């Protein structure tokens, strides 16, 4: 009766999906994903992110098929044309959308509502990602919080306002010629380039793209997984943590479901007084509390490396994109990276700090790397990354510290299996120095078929000159910001 | 059939050791060009406000 377009972007999703429920709640709708590449400029995604995309676009398109509708799919010159021809042919009275809070979709979002409204229709936008508007929290004089642990204080004394929703019985088409709105498949969206089907056909053996693998790996990670997670991610290696980042990313698993699956496990466990599992779902709950707190951040608060002495050297560059450092744990992380498009995150925090403090590269190389090879690329996230390392962030690194391999190699892989199943090469070292062989007696090498150099690099930077950089390049950075 | 965890299991242990990541990435030429008030426009400033207020 009522007619609305469901324009879908990041939340390739049916349930608890506020848009779609809102529109399938007054009439039929015409679900619709439009692909401007002009309009996403600088943040453009990477061929990770375009080939899971892809493969999602084309789950959520049988999804709604088998619900009575369709996903008609446009690549544009210009959004609001699309969507206003959208609008011509359908006849619809209303779009909406769930709101997403990158510069690029905000100012988009700003742009279309504007539009819509002085043509003289109704728009609407849902909260589709997030426990917490990035308004909702603030302090007792209503300011920014600063830091995750009080942010995430504050969020844990306050109760979810979002609201879940039920998933629809029966979608109400609305049927248009794609000729009078110049749709197109999917391959024809060119989310995928030849030159990439290569690469790509690495991720297409690791990773089943879409809503519906989502809810299957929710369901194996709350019901079996979650229990042992406060051990598990202290690991970087085999089953450690829940690998939930890309559906979440893509908005294939609403949050509101992580959260309340991760929450009742835990209140059942606090009745057993099973405590590790108290521990476990408290951890698990915290991390989905960073990703809350990366929108908050990038919402509120409108770059102390700004003058810093970057060593621009495309050769260390390539030395770190291919595992050529000679440092194992981060040779390991970026051959997992390439062959997966996933890393766990203190893999991911040894591998960017390593190109910013042990190789004085540019940071937006190292986020660049990342944008167009990991399945989970996202800016908020990504961002908060980066300031973490690299001491931009209350609570993070400082930049100063340069972390020792031997005690994160400890920590973090202490059995070594890290190194043994990515470095086969060093796999007969005693774990005692798989993680730092430069260190070993010559005879403790030979006698383990390691010969740097040959086998196995050397280390591109030695630790002792690293720290020596280091400290100059923070000098001049201080001494720098002062002179200008 | 099997699960997502067991699938990315299996690929790792496939792979791992034994894929060379390629001596080019396909953007060499961009690196020396690498801004960053995508986040301070006026226009941003509006479209947050107005994200609130519609709230
Ligand atoms: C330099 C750096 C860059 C990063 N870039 C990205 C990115 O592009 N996309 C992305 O999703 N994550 C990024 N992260 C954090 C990332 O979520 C973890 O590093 C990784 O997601 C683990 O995946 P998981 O689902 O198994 O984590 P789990 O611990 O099992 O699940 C926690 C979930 O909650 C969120 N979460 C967990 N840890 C973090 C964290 N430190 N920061 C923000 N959110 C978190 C994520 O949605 C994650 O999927 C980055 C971290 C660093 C240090
Ligand atoms: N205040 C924070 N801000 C941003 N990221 C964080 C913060 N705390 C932890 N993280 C992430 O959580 C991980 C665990 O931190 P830690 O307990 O200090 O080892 C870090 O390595 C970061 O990736
Ligand atoms: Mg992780």
């Amino acid at each position: 009766d009522k007619k609305t377009i469901v324009w879908f972007r990041r939340d390739l999703r049916i349930e608890d999906n506020p848009a779609l429920a809102a529109a399938a709640h007054e009439g039929s709708v015409f679900p619709v994903f439009i692909w401007c590449p002009e309009e996403e400029g600088q943040f453009y995604p990477g061929r990770a992110s375009r080939w899971w995309m892809k493969q999602s676009l084309a789950h959520l398109s049988q999804s709604l098929k088998a619900l009575g509708s369709d996903l008609t799919l446009i690549q544009t010159h210009n959004t609001i044309s699309a969507i206003l021809d959208c609008i011509r042919v359908t006849g619809p009275t209303k779009v909406v959308f769930n709101h997403l809070y990158d510069p690029v979709s905000l100012v988009r979002d700003h742009t279309v509502k504007e539009k819509l409204v002085e043509r003289g229709i109704s728009v609407q936008s849902y909260n589709g990602d997030l426990l917490y508007e990035p308004w909702e929290i603030y302090c007792e004089k209503g300011k920014p919080f600063t830091s995750f642990n009080s942010y995430w204080k504050k969020c844990l004394d306050m109760s979810i306002e979002s609201v879940m929703l039920p998933p629809p019985w029966r979608l109400m088409p609305i049927t248009a010629a794609a000729e009078a709105i110049w749709a197109c498949s999917i391959e024809e969206l060119g989310l995928e380039n030849e030159a990439e089907k290569p690469s790509n056909a690495l991720l297409t053996r690791a990773w089943s793209p879409g809503w519906s693998n989502a809810d299957k790996l929710l369901n194996e990670f709350i019901e079996k997984q979650l229990i042992d997670y406060a051990k598990n991610s202290k690991k970087v290696v085999g089953n450690s943590t829940s690998l939930l980042s890309p559906y979440l990313h893509f908005g294939e698993i609403s949050v509101r479901h992580v959260f309340q699956c991760a929450r009742m496990k835990q209140i059942i466990w606090a009745r057993d007084k099973n405590s590790e599992g108290e521990e476990s779902a408290d951890l698990f709950l915290r991390g989905i509390g960073l990703r809350e707190y990366s929108r908050y951040i990038c919402f509120n608060f409108p770059s102390h490396l700004r003058f810093f002495p970057w060593d621009a050297d495309v050769d260390k560059f390539k030395a770190w994109r291919q595992g050529r450092t000679g440092y194992p744990l981060v040779d390991a992380g970026m051959r997992e990276l390439w062959a997966t498009g996933w890393m766990h995150n203190r893999i991911r925090v040894i591998v960017s700090s390593f190109g910013v403090k042990f190789l004085l590269l540019p940071w937006k190389w190292g986020m660049k790397y990342f944008w167009d090879t990991l399945l989970d690329a996202d800016l908020e996230c990504d961002i908060l990354g980066w300031q973490y390392i690299s001491g931009s962030i209350p609570d993070g690194h400082e930049l100063d510290r340069l972390d020792n391999p031997a005690l994160q190699g400890a920590k973090y892989d202490p059995e070594g299996e890290y190194i043994r199943q990515w470095l086969p090469e060093l796999a007969r070292l005693p774990t005692e120095w798989i993680h730092h062989p430069w260190d070993a007696p010559l005879t403790v090498l030979k006698a383990s078929g390691v010969e740097l150099g040959t086998n196995y690099a050397k280390p591109i930077v030695d630790i002792d000159t690293a720290r020596e950089l280091l400290a100059k390049a923070i000098s001049r950075t201080r001494e720098a910001q002062i002179m200008i | 059939v099997l699960s997502g965890r067991d699938r990315l299991k299996r690929h790792r242990e496939e792979v791992a050791g034994k894929v060379p990541i390629p001596d080019s990435w396909g953007k060499e030429g961009l690196l020396m060009g690498w801004f960053d008030a995508a986040f301070t426009s006026s226009q941003i400033v509006s479209a947050r406000a107005a994200l609130m207020a519609d709230s």
